[PDB]
């Protein structure tokens, strides 16, 4: 779960 | 030592430290690949918990998700404030929108201590349970 | 070597 929420927020970079 | 998780923080931490006096020494532009480093090394560090979670007692994994989100979102203010830096950078508020962004770096990674602390904690009170 | 980097932070 954790990550993906992360990985998403990363996209925005 | 064989603790992965206790690794992870250590080197989030180091990450936030480099931030720290590398913005010194670095373009606008720049200030974007930093951060995709701290983001990185914490997907790792929130990679490794995210595999403990199963062993161990449920009390202990809603206040760790708890820290986990937090750390999240730990993230997404610092990221804000180096969009804002960015964009504020041949302003008058270059500066105070760099502090901004060091202390959301800073308490990004005091929270990668407080997971640690819950995890170190969870794994206790569910060792002597067994 | 963690209390060192973590008070390195201040």
């Amino acid at each position: 779960s954790a990550t993906r929420e992360l990985d998403e927020l990363m996209a925005s970079l | 030592t064989d603790d992965l998780v206790y690794l992870n923080v250590m080197e989030l931490v180091r990450a936030v430290l480099e931030l720290k006096n590398e913005l010194s020494q670095l373009p606008p532009e720049g200030y974007v690949v930093v951060v995709k480093n701290v983001g990185l090394t914490l997907r790792k560090l929130i990679g490794s918990v995210d595999d403990l979670l199963p062993s161990l007692p449920s009390s202990s994994r809603t206040e760790i998700e708890g820290t986990q989100k937090l750390l999240n979102k730990d993230l997404a203010e610092l990221i804000n404030k180096m969009r804002l830096a960015q964009q504020n950078a041949v302003t008058s508020l270059s500066e105070e929108c760099k502090r901004q962004m060091l202390t959301a770096s800073h308490t990004l990674a005091v929270d990668a201590k407080n997971l640690l602390d819950a995890v170190d904690q969870a794994k206790v009170l569910a060792n002597l349970a067994h």
